[PDB]
């Protein structure tokens, strides 16, 4: 996980080779690709509670909110297992308004 | 690592309050002071010198 010894990237993996009086490193990396922006928000106002990501950020394709992982863009619907809660909503900087969506009270019909 | 993706600072602060074992809500709940501690900080660094 040390930054820049071995090769640029996200370290995968290296592979040695001999060479005459030395040796070769083989390092295979992970290179981030073809970004898009979008909007983004730190938490989520719902029934007066705060919402955080467990893992991910809050993002807005234009007009609807998603939670996805911070590196690779792979988005899915705010729901009580995406998030957890914390505080009410007036203390923090830029919160949103959105929908946090639970499972259980619409499978009880 | 690659290309520059912008983010806005707070939420940086944020990923980096993760990195140390707290978690976020530290942060965001907390944001004011923690600018004025980081000010102020910066701002004893150039009296010392
Ligand atoms: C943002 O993504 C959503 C996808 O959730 C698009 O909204 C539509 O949402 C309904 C119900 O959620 C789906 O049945 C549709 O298939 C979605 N797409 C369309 C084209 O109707 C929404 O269009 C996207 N917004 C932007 C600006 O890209
Ligand atoms: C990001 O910065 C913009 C300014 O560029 C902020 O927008 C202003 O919001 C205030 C309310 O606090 C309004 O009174 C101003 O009229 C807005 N200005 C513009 C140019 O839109 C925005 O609130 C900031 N975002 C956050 C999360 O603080
Ligand atoms: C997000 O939703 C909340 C919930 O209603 C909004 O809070 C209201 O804000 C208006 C204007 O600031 C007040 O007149 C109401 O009294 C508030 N309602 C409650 C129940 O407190 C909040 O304004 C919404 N945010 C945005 C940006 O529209
Ligand atoms: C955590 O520590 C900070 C000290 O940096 C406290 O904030 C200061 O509180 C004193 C009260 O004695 C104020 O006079 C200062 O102006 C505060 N500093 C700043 C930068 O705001 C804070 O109250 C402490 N929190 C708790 C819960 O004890
Ligand atoms: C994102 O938008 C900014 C302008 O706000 C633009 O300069 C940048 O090239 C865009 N990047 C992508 C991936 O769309």
């Amino acid at each position: 996980k040390r930054v820049d010894f071995c090769g640029k990237g996200y370290h995968l993996m290296s592979f040695p080779q001999s060479a005459p009086h030395g040796v070769v490193f083989l390092h295979v990396t992970y290179v981030p690709a073809q970004e898009k922006n979008f909007t983004t928000a730190p938490a989520i106002c719902h029934d007066g509670k705060a919402h955080f990501p467990r893992e991910g950020v809050f993002v807005s394709n234009g007009t609807h909110w998603f939670v996805t992982q911070r590196n690779f863009y792979e988005p899915q619907i705010i729901t009580t297992d995406n998030t957890f809660v914390s505080g009410n909503c007036d203390v923090v900087i830029g919160i949103v308004n959105n929908t946090v969506y639970d499972p259980l009270q619409p499978e009880l019909d | 690592a690659g290309a520059a993706l912008q983010i806005p600072f707070a939420m940086q602060m944020a990923y980096r309050f993760n990195g140390i074992g707290v978690t976020q809500n530290v942060l965001y709940e907390n944001q004011k002071l923690i600018a004025n501690q980081f000010n102020s900080a910066i701002g004893k660094i150039q009296d010392s010198l």
